RNA sequence: AUACCACACACAAGGGAUCGUUUGGCUCCUGGGACGAGGAAGGGCGCAGCAGAGAGCGAUAUGUGUGGGAGCAGCAGCAAUG
RNA sequence: AAAACAGUGAAAUUGUGUGUGGACCCGAAUGGAUCGGGCCCGUCUUGAAACACGGACCAAGGAGUGCACAUACACU
RNA sequence: GUACCGAGUGAUCGGUGGUGGAGGUAGAUGCAGAGCAGAUCUUGGUGGUAGUAGCGAUAAUUUGUCUUCAGCGGCAAAGACU
């Protein structure tokens, strides 16, 4: 049960809040679980998927496959994974997008600011965990 | 399906050949497409059917009602009960002399198999037995 | 006619730049849902009221 | 006759664009606008509630009024170079 | 894809269909009606004579107040007509099926027009001005067409 | 009635009812009740690499500072020197 | 003013094919000619098949409700 | 939603086979914007009449030749008119 009356439980309001999200709230939509080993290598339980990271598909047509993230579509919430595609009548191949939550991370791309992003989150935990 | 209630076997054909095939179509439903066939009583000041002139059609009424014993009886000599569960057949266990079962349309294939298996061992007649499960 | 005031001329200039169809590249954009520009006009069918 | 043939003579134009309201309703001979009463200081009485709500605050852009509300929320902080003047006052 | 209005085998038949054509509906079905069950070479010969005013199309359903003519006697009626615009279209359509027949490996002969039908397409709107300040409709009535020809068993 | 007119059924046309769905409306409750001579409210005109309408913004028409952090929806180009 | 899903896709109305009839309904039948009975509904009116008025056709919408005050009945 | 078949004096109810592609009832009670043929009803869609009525006041048009791809369109030569 919910006892805070400032938070809404309306279906109409929850749905609008989802689809009209922007900025950091949009980034929260692209989160995926880490594998059991990585959850010992790092403190975090889940992270936003980025290009170059390595993922196992755990639901759908392409179940059991593994591959590298090629692109991240923020407007239509989908991820393109290397080697997951369909062939047209022409023989031409189109990558099919997968929803973030159907993936699981196997190796992290550590290019750019990723190491600082991870550090910032670990500290935020401990700050309140140790109190 | 060619089955009959054993208590009425030597009588069922007299009963069936005795049932009326009269229809009570709404007045002038033959004249304009916007009036459906479903019965409504005419209430006009001039109307020839309400006033019962010879040559107009007949109106419904209590005189046409069937004898209390024959009423509701299917052509195989049983009355019907609707079922949708295995636990429904359990009700018929005392009544199987006069009543038979008809599985509701929305019950799917996997479940129908379980209903029919139970019907065989309890000794209950099911009239939709073939149903969708012919394939 | 040939004689015009400055106020009348600016109204004509603005009414002439607005009178154009949707550019052909926009139709390819994923989010774009318009078919035809309903604000397009013809001199044979409407008056501007520039007077 | 009073129908079609009299329509041919209708080539003069009594109203032009008003400089206060845009509405092509300034009567040149009377020296008055029929929408907004220019050049009188106050705006005209509008005929009914339906017609007046079409021209109320919030029907346009409200540029100044929106900024003022944001500044009030923030506590009227002013330009940060000049904090010392603010603090003294 | 197109669901032709009847069932005949793909082998031993040839087909065509068109949509929204801009020949006039009522004229076209009077043409189609008379060439049904006719042999294809006979059909093409007959339609050539209509273009030259040497033979006519007889009329039976869309026929009120039509003219009488000695050419109609060939079909046991008095009433006939010469709808040039519809005839030119149907003739072209039939000639193309002989190309298809030849290319498909049937004979150019023993082909018979087994099925042919015309349907109404949606109206194209227009206007005319009337008296006393009125405006009245002035619309156009196009058509859709199917043909299937088969080889005689003989 | 060979071919016209009517009705029934199957297939193709013609129209948008019905059933399933909804980032909208309405009602009640609670908060709020903040404009202008330091030029308001309202009107017009300009500003995009390809740009009509609408949205955003004023010739500084995506500038400065703080907190964050991964892409910019099409095509060509940009981006941890943000 | 109109305009929701690139869903489902009714009726009026049209073409082709196959059958049955010559406005149609009720009662009763034949291998087959048909026999008997029936004027067009709604409405005001002493009185409508009317030379009384409304109605070309189909879909969807479309008319005894809410509050206050006395009241008789049934129920607690 | 559409064909058939059964149950009821009747308002209506049930099943079977194709189409459709995600929701739906049976019993007992509660609240109502709760049932249509009609109102020269309201909105939207479609017939018969009908390939019919009409489309041609004014100076007038012919021949060749190219396009057009089938425009008395253009160009030459005549014939007219304001
Ligand atoms: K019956
Ligand atoms: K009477
Ligand atoms: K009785
Ligand atoms: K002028
Ligand atoms: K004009
Ligand atoms: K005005
Ligand atoms: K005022
Ligand atoms: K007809
Ligand atoms: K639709
Ligand atoms: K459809
Ligand atoms: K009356
Ligand atoms: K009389
Ligand atoms: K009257
Ligand atoms: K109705
Ligand atoms: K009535
Ligand atoms: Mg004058
Ligand atoms: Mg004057
Ligand atoms: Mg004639
Ligand atoms: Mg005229
Ligand atoms: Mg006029
Ligand atoms: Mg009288
Ligand atoms: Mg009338
Ligand atoms: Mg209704
Ligand atoms: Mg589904
Ligand atoms: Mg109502
Ligand atoms: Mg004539
Ligand atoms: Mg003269
Ligand atoms: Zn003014």
């Amino acid at each position: 049960m919910k006892f805070n009356k400032n938070v809404t439980a309306s279906r109409r309001k929850n749905r609008k809040a989802h689809f009209t999200s922007i900025g950091l709230e949009r980034t929260k939509l692209m989160n995926a679980p880490l594998s059991k080993d990585l959850k010992e290598e790092y403190g975090i339980k889940r992270i936003a998927v980025r290009p170059g990271d390595m993922v196992k598909v755990v639901s759908g047509e392409f179940k059991k496959k593994e591959g590298v993230v090629m692109k991240v579509n923020r407007h239509d919430i989908k991820i393109e994974v290397e080697g997951c595609f369909v062939q047209k009548e022409d023989g031409k191949k189109i990558n099919k997008g997968i929803h973030p939550s159907n993936l699981r991370i196997i190796k992290l791309s550590m290019e750019k600011d990723r190491a600082e992003i991870i550090n910032k989150k670990v500290e935020a935990m401990k700050s309140e965990v140790k109190a | 399906m060619d089955i009959v209630n054993p208590s009425l076997s030597k009588v069922i054909d007299i009963i069936n050949k005795g049932k009326s095939k009269k229809q009570f179509k709404r007045f002038q439903s033959w004249r304009v497409k916007r009036v459906s066939e479903s019965w409504r009583k005419p209430r006009g000041i001039d109307n020839r059917m309400r006033r019962k002139f010879g040559g107009a059609p007949d109106m419904p009424g209590i005189g046409y009602k069937k004898p209390n014993a024959i009423r509701f009886l299917l052509p195989n000599g049983y009355r019907k009960i609707m079922v949708a569960c295995v636990k429904d057949l359990e009700a018929l266990i005392s009544l199987n002399s006069f009543y038979c079962a008809e599985i509701r349309h929305a019950v799917g294939s996997k479940k129908r198999i379980e209903i029919l298996e139970r019907a065989e061992e309890l000794g209950i007649l099911v009239i939709n037995k073939e149903g969708k499960l012919v394939k | 006619g040939s004689i015009k005031t400055r106020r009348i001329k600016v109204q004509l200039v603005s009414a002439l730049k607005k009178n154009r169809c949707i550019p052909q590249w926009k139709r390819a954009c994923p989010g774009f849902k318009q078919q035809y520009n309903f604000t397009k006009r013809s001199w044979k069918r409407k008056t501007l009221k520039a007077c | 006759s009073k129908g079609t043939p009299s329509n041919g003579k209708k080539n003069k134009r009594n109203h032009t664009t008003c400089c206060r309201c845009g509405s092509v309703s300034f009567h040149k001979q009377k020296g008055k606008c029929s929408s907004c009463a220019y050049p009188e200081k106050k705006m005209k009485k509008m005929q009914n509630r339906k017609a007046m709500l079409k021209k109320t605050t919030g029907t346009g852009k409200m540029r100044h009024m929106k900024k003022e509300r944001i500044s009030r929320r923030a506590g009227y902080p002013g330009n940060p170079i000049l904090k010392e003047i603010r603090n003294k006052i | 894809a197109h669901k032709y209005s009847c069932d005949i085998s793909e082998a031993t038949s040839v087909r065509s269909q068109y949509n929204n054509i801009k020949i006039k509906f009522k004229n076209t079905r009077e043409v189609c009606n008379i060439i049904k069950t006719m042999e294809l070479n006979k059909a093409i010969a007959y339609l050539n004579d209509v273009l030259r005013f040497k033979k006519c199309i007889p009329v039976f359903r869309f026929a009120k107040k039509c003219g009488r003519t000695p050419q109609a006697k060939e079909f046991g009626t008095d009433k006939g007509k010469w709808p040039v615009k519809s005839v030119a279209f149907v003739k072209k359509m039939l000639e193309d099926l002989l190309v298809e027949a030849e290319k498909k490996g049937l004979g150019t002969s023993e082909l018979v027009i087994k099925h042919i039908q015309v349907n109404q397409a949606p109206k194209i709107y227009g206007r005319k001005h009337g008296a006393f300040g009125r405006i009245k409709p002035y619309n156009k009535s196009p058509s859709h067409i199917e043909v299937i020809a088969v080889k005689r068993e003989h």
